């Protein structure tokens, strides 16, 4: 449904 | 399935990937992902690393069990050449 994208 | 091993050198500390998941996500069944790779992360890799791989370990820290934040911190606790044990897609 929703999740985050983090940059690393 | 495959277990494979990457080495990449940070430059502005960056690895050049993006994750998602964790424990408590909905993301597959709560481990780590590669979301994207950009240009600067397929080069600290020569192309190793992958959309798709699951992340299981830092250098010395298995990333097993880890919530989102944690997976993050140790993502970006590191420096100089870093070691990626990963999983295929």
């Amino acid at each position: 449904g929703s999740y985050l994208v983090t940059s690393v | 399935g495959d277990i494979f091993e990457v080495e990449l050198a940070k430059n502005d500390n960056s690895l050049g990937i993006s994750v998602t998941g964790g424990v408590n996500t909905s993301v597959r069944h709560g481990g780590i992902y590669v979301k994207a790779v950009i240009p600067q992360g397929a080069a600290e890799s020569d192309g190793r690393i992958h959309k798709g791989d699951r992340v299981l370990a830092v250098n010395g820290v298995s990333l097993e069990g880890a919530t989102h934040k944690q997976a993050v911190e140790t993502l970006r606790n590191t420096g100089q050449v870093v070691h990626l044990l990963l999983e295929k897609g």
